[PDB]
């Protein structure tokens, strides 16, 4: 009933997901790096950032736990 | 007792036939008519043992112990014996 | 009738906290009569049966801060 | 004979088939033959896909049964290999591969089967697509998958699920946005009923592996950010964000609703397994906790209720205890439990739709089912009632 | 996944080799010696031939799907297609 795993989400969410959870700049964020194909790639801020979103909803709201204001 | 064996066998789940060779291609313990029995046995016999003669050009010392020809209409197990084989055609459903 | 009826509802509430151990099941167990856990001649028996209901409550929060880390 | 000719007949639009009976056929012939209380029945474990992939989701397939899809969220371990596995595995035949592989181009989550279709396996990606596979093919590679347009889903589907009888069949696949969509089972590129399930307070509520009730309705119980179950429709003024069922302190991980009715009432009732470490019983119609169950060690990944005995429920945890549950007899503890070899996470909860056997999605890779012939259908109807009831008594102290 | 289906068969006990000839007798997959198994591929697809014309003689509607030929040495089971054929040599394990 603190803020240890909260305010480690809740740190995420407010920086790890600052383009992730609220990517309102990181829209069309593409891939700058080598595969097969040559075409426009991606790997925006959110993609391997999935538990950043996810932790950012389920547990800035799991229970009100700690959010800070960005 | 192989009457008790074939009486336990006639009311089994999907069974077409049992007939046992008895001659050498020529069965005798005829449950159908001449040619299901007889004829179709006779060739079944004659190809098994062209089975064995292929099995034995692969190797002389490998003969055959069964054969299972399971098809879309038919389950054919052929126990080959010493003298006599064996056919009993079952169905595959 | 009340001495009576404490005396029934502990013995069905130490029956219950006996085989119910845990928690919770020791809690709603020795909690399921009412005179139980109420009356005073019961509820001497309660805190008998709440001597290992609040260990297993305590192990629950202890291992809860265990399982949190 | 030449290299060219055997290589241009193997890859040949002939030998898809070729493959796929010789591989069924050599597999059929694998039974070894000869010539001269909780069961712990099988586990499931791939090599080439089922080690470190966690299971996303397991459903069992109503039409075809012994077959369940067992989705998997391919890790950052074999980037080279497609991202998302489904295998389907075999019962009946007692196998140790894979019956079928379905990979696809991204970590598949949720992947379930289509009512009404031989052939066809339903499944959300971590790309957001509901990927579509088909049991005709030999490329393991979905033919179908979904756009991710405004209307379409963008979130990774962490739910889909079918409603609707033969008139009617809707895919609805659900992102944690609240975008419900319903989808054709037919084509895959645009949506038949796409809509976001509005709230007053934060519209994107996180849902979480929901369900539907015995008859397809089109409510599903959406597990919120913090419990809040909200049993939502899809059409009407009602679609969207309907009941709240609040008091809860966690994100929901498994919600089933009643199976298939056996032996007692209709029981309007869903089950909650979740971050909070018990499981609570609840009714579509009450938003009060029903049943809070003991706090088991760990959280309660999945919960399921089995149509045989729509009574007891199955749940999982983080140590690997499967726990079904049933309230005849119990009252605060549970009716069977095993675990699964060490510690494993286990994910998922879904039991057969012919019910006495639980499918449970492990920590990572395998999948052990169960099978029991203890609990069955007894009529006990009424006394299911009256034990609803005396939970109804004893809950408000 | 050619390979995979070579490695997945082959990793069941018993299979000697997944030799797969065609119906043209030529040894289109295999996994074991060539001259050796050519011959054997060779008279196993005549005497293909030969259970092809069994059933397709005994019963006009029946089509061969699988056959087992259990052998005194080994159990050499034949997987017909309705385009060519599977030969696989799997030992009583």
């Amino acid at each position: 009933n603190t803020q240890e795993i909260f305010d480690d989400w809740a740190r995420k969410v407010q920086q790890r997901n600052l383009g992730v959870s609220g990517r309102i700049f990181t829209i069309e964020s593409t891939r700058v790096r080598g595969r097969t194909g040559n075409v426009l790639k991606l790997k925006v801020n959110f993609l391997p950032e999935i538990i950043t979103l996810s932790k950012e909803v389920r547990n800035l709201k799991w229970l009100g736990f700690r959010v800070p204001l960005a | 007792e192989v009457e008790e064996t074939l009486k336990r066998l006639q009311s089994q789940k999907g069974v077409q036939g049992i007939i046992v060779v008895n001659t050498e291609g020529i069965p005798i313990k005829s449950t159908m008519d001449n040619p299901t029995t007889t004829q179709y046995a006779s060739l079944m016999h004659s190809f098994i043992l062209k089975a064995r003669s292929t099995v034995r050009d692969i190797d002389p010392q490998n003969d055959l112990t069964f054969l299972r020809i399971r098809s879309k209409k038919n389950e054919i197990m052929v126990a080959p014996d010493k003298d006599y084989f064996l056919i009993v055609i079952q169905n595959p459903t | 009738r009340i001495d009576r009826v404490e005396t029934r509802i502990t013995a069905r509430l130490r029956d219950q906290l006996g085989t119910a151990k845990n928690a919770n099941e020791m809690f709603r167990i020795f909690s399921r009569f009412n005179a139980l856990f109420v009356r005073p001649h019961i509820r001497g028996a309660i805190r008998e049966y709440q001597t290992q209901l609040i260990q297993r409550v305590k192990d629950d929060i202890e291992s809860l801060h265990d399982k949190f880390k | 004979l030449t290299e060219e000719e055997k290589q241009q007949i193997l890859h040949s639009e002939e030998f898809l088939s070729f493959f796929d009976h010789s591989t069924r056929i050599v597999e059929r012939a694998l039974s070894e033959q000869i010539n001269i209380k909780l069961s712990l029945n099988r586990q499931f474990f791939d090599e080439r896909w089922s080690k470190h992939r966690v299971v996303s989701c397991l459903d069992w397939s109503s039409q075809y049964p012994e077959l369940l899809v067992a989705s998997y969220n391919n890790n950052e371990d074999a980037p080279h290999e497609p991202d998302g596995v489904a295998l389907v595995w075999n019962m009946k035949y007692k196998k140790t591969t894979p019956e079928y592989v379905f990979h696809c181009q991204s970590a598949v989550m949720s992947a379930t089967f289509a009512k009404f279709h031989p052939n066809l396996v339903v499944g959300g990606t971590y790309s957001g697509q509901i990927v579509l596979w088909d049991n005709r093919s030999n490329k393991r590679t979905p033919v179908q998958r979904t756009p991710l347009s405004a209307a379409a889903h963008t979130h990774p589907v962490y739910c889909v699920n079918v409603v609707g009888t033969q008139n009617a069949h809707n895919l609805i696949s659900i992102s944690t946005d609240g975008k419900i969509c319903s989808w054709s089972l037919d084509m895959l590129s645009h949506p038949q009923d796409s809509m976001e399930l509005v709230h007053k307070q934060s519209k994107a509520v996180a849902v979480t592996s929901m369900s539907f009730p015995v008859g397809d309705v089109n409510n599903f119980v959406v597990g919120s950010e913090e419990g809040s179950v909200y049993t939502a429709c899809r059409h009407g003024s009602k679609a969207g964000i309907s009941e709240m069922f609040e008091g809860h302190q966690g994100p929901i991980t498994g919600i089933h609703c009643h199976a298939a009715v056996g032996a007692v009432d209709f029981s309007h009732l869903f089950v909650t397994s979740s971050f909070d470490w018990t499981v609570k019983l609840w009714s579509t119609k009450n938003n009060k906790p029903l049943y809070s169950f003991e706090d088991n060690a760990g959280y309660v990944y999945d919960v399921m209720w089995s149509p045989t005995h729509p009574a007891l429920f199955a749940c999982v945890d983080g140590m690997g205890r499967l726990d079904l549950w049933n309230l005849n007899n119990d009252t605060e503890v549970p009716t069977a439990s095993i675990s699964v070899e060490g510690n494993p996470a286990l994910n998922r909860v879904r039991w057969t739709h012919s019910g006495r056997e639980i499918a449970v999605g492990d920590s990572e890779g395998q999948i052990v089912i169960y099978d029991v012939g203890e609990q069955i259908a007894v009529p006990r109807n009424d006394e299911w009632a009256r034990f609803g009831r005396t939970l109804a008594e004893i809950n408000a102290n």
